[PDB]
RNA sequence: UUAAUUGGAUUCAACGCCGGGAACCUCACCGGGGGCGACGGCAGGAUGAAGGCCAGGCUGAAGGUCUUGCCGGACGCGCCGAGAGGAGGUGCAUGGCCGCCGUCAGCUCGUACCGUGAGGCGUCCACUUAAGUGUGGUAACGAGCGAGACCCGCGCCCCCAGUUGCC
RNA sequence: AUGCCCCGAAACCCCCGGGCUACACGCGCGCUACAAUGGGCGGGACAAUGGGUGCCGACCCCGAAAGGGGGAGGUAAUCCCCUAAACCCGCCCUCAGUUCGGAUCGCGGGCUGCAACUCGCCCGCGUGAAGCUGGAAUCCCUAGUACCCGCGCGUCAUCAUCGCGC
């Protein structure tokens, strides 16, 4: 099953996490990285990723 | 119309009765009867055994409710049980009697000498039992007993007896039983006397 | 989706838009001033139901 | 007045009868006119079905048939009345329905 | 004959029969596609199982799979036993129902007598009836279920009723 | 409903397309005819059972016809289905494969349906097959009964040469 939960663009000193909150609920859940797209995974969401 | 009205009421009925039947199959349900008052109805099951069917304390009467109000219609319901008019002179208890008593498993006929015995002891005209399946072979049969008067065709002989059937399971198969008792006041058409001076 | 893969079509007319309300079958159901029962149970419920057999 | 129309309909014949004859005497026992009880036709609902499981042998059939005996009442309305006909407590085989016109 | 042309019924008592006038369903039949193991234990599991989706291929069409990466927050057919469900077999393992001998006139019981016994008598004879329905004689005298009586319609008269019926 | 034996990631549960409607042939039950004890055209007469709220549709208006657009009143002795056909009078045909018989096919217009090719039903014009009373055999009927003519329920989203009633 092994592990990948990582890459939430992060050092030390400070944080800027890579992917935005949801719109859609409320913050806190992130979106795609598809590279067409934010999908927004579940919800349903096709803005052209800005 | 009203047709519609009429013969609409008088399914849930059957269907409320037909689940009842094998719900309350042990302390052998006898029969109910629904009073359609305003604001809500109220139901009455003249049950052979009221500890069994109202529950430990009231624990079960709270499911009956609920699922006869939910599947069922009778939105607001009121249940109360009681006790049988005449156990020996309705045939639907002693068909599951019985029953019971066979697939317990004593012999198919100390059981129906000591139902006939029984039933002619509380007061009936006459009774006949008739049982028919798989026992004692691997090709079925059938027996008879009887006791006194009872009318089998035309008009009396189908509102004063009174008759029911039942089923019996066992390791073998099934094993149907069918009564029939009289009500002690037959009263046939050729019973003419005359007023004496 | 494992729920879509099970679930039936619902009809509104065919053979196989009524079943019987006690046993179950699609066929041979009465519709004669509304109740829906088959041809075989209504048979032997009638007498409860309040019919009866003059001729 | 208004003429209260009073509507019975019930399957057992006799525990018809009965109610209609107490609102008769209710009617009489206070002041007020009344048309006795007008016989309508009776519906009789008439299902023919066959009669064996299989298809063999020859074809028998059966005739089930329920009927429904109707009535209807004319009565003036007079609270005397008008209340004395609510505590009639009717069975619970019969159906009972006023209006007034 | 066909990939399939699904089955049951064969004298009366099988063949507009299974209430069977089937476009899908009904459907049990041929071609194809996808889902389903309450419950006890096994590899494994909060470093994150089961389990779900915008877009695109395969496809008849489908997040059904794979590409793509998002989410959800505890269980686990990848393993064993079991268990649902079955228009699968057997009507020659059964129950219930129904057709036919037949709406024909039969089928028995209590006590007594006759035969070593299976059995018989009553239930036979004579006339009469749609009928073991009757009337007489008789080792027989009495009974029970079926028949008749009982229930529903039709044809004639009288009383009570008169709206939504009649004039 | 049900005992025993097999299926048990399948013989269980859903979805799309086909079949049960295939056709050298033997048979059962029926419908229409082989004409005058008739075919067509125009007028005139008289019923009962039953059914309707997911439904029955009066009345008005478009269309040659199927049908279409509006739409009172009806939860029923009230409103609707519902001015039946065989029967009668008047004119054409005159014993002929015909003005008998309408199978089989071509083209065009519609209704129900999520879908009419396989395989639904309905309308208008056209084409016009066998059939001239039936061998040996065999069936049903005793009175408002047999024969002859139409109607209503069921099945039903549409489709009755059928079943059960009048
Ligand atoms: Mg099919
Ligand atoms: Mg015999
Ligand atoms: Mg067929
Ligand atoms: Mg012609
Ligand atoms: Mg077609
Ligand atoms: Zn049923």
């Amino acid at each position: 099953m092994g592990q990948k939960w990582k890459l939430y663009i992060v050092k030390d000193g400070k944080v800027i996490r890579k992917n935005k909150f949801c719109p859609r609920c409320g913050p806190g859940v992130f979106m795609a990285d598809h590279g067409d797209r934010w999908a927004c995974g579940r919800c349903g969401y096709t803005e052209w990723k800005k | 119309a009203i047709e519609r009205y009429f013969i609409r009421e008088a399914v849930k009925e059957m269907l409320i009765d037909e689940f009842l039947e094998k719900e309350l199959r042990r302390a052998g349900y006898g029969g109910l009867d629904i009073k359609k008052t305003p604001l809500g109805t109220k139901v009455i099951i003249f049950a052979a055994n009221p500890g069994y069917v109202i529950g430990r304390g009231g624990r079960r009467i709270r499911e009956l409710t609920r699922i006869l109000e939910r599947q069922f219609g009778l939105e607001n319901p009121q249940i109360d049980v009681q006790e049988i008019k005449n156990p020996y002179l309705n045939a639907k208890v002693q068909a599951v009697r019985i029953a019971q008593a066979l697939e317990r498993g004593i012999h198919f006929r100390r059981a129906a000498y000591a139902a006939m015995r029984a039933i002619m002891s509380n007061g009936a005209r006459g009774v006949e039992i008739r049982i028919s399946g798989k026992l004692t072979g691997e090709r079925a049969k059938s027996v008879r007993f009887y006791q006194g008067y009872l009318a089998k065709v035309g008009n009396p002989a189908e509102t004063l007896v009174s008759k029911g059937y039942a089923q019996a399971l066992l390791k073998l198969g099934v094993i149907g039983v069918k009564v029939a008792i009289m009500p002690p006041d037959a009263r046939l058409p050729d019973e003419i006397e005359i007023i004496e001076k | 989706a494992k729920a879509d893969y099970n679930k039936r079509k619902p009809r509104k007319f065919g053979k196989g838009a009524r079943r019987c309300i006690r046993c179950g079958q699609y066929g041979p159901i009465i519709r004669i001033h509304g109740l829906m029962l088959c041809r075989h149970c209504f048979r032997e419920v009638a007498p409860k139901l309040g019919f009866r057999k003059y001729e | 007045m208004q003429k209260a129309r009073i509507k019975l309909a019930s399957t057992n014949v006799r525990s018809l009868e009965e109610v209609a004859n107490q609102i008769k005497q209710i009617a009489e026992r206070t002041g007020v006119r009344m048309s006795g009880p007008i016989p309508l036709p009776t519906k009789r609902i008439r299902i023919v079905t066959r009669k064996s499981p299989d298809g063999e042998g020859s074809a028998t059939f059966d005739r089930w048939e329920l009927r429904i005996h109707k009535r209807l009442i004319d009565i003036e309305a007079d609270e005397r009345a008008m209340r004395q006909i609510m505590r009639i407590r009717v069975p619970e085989d019969v159906t009972i329905e006023i209006e007034l016109i």
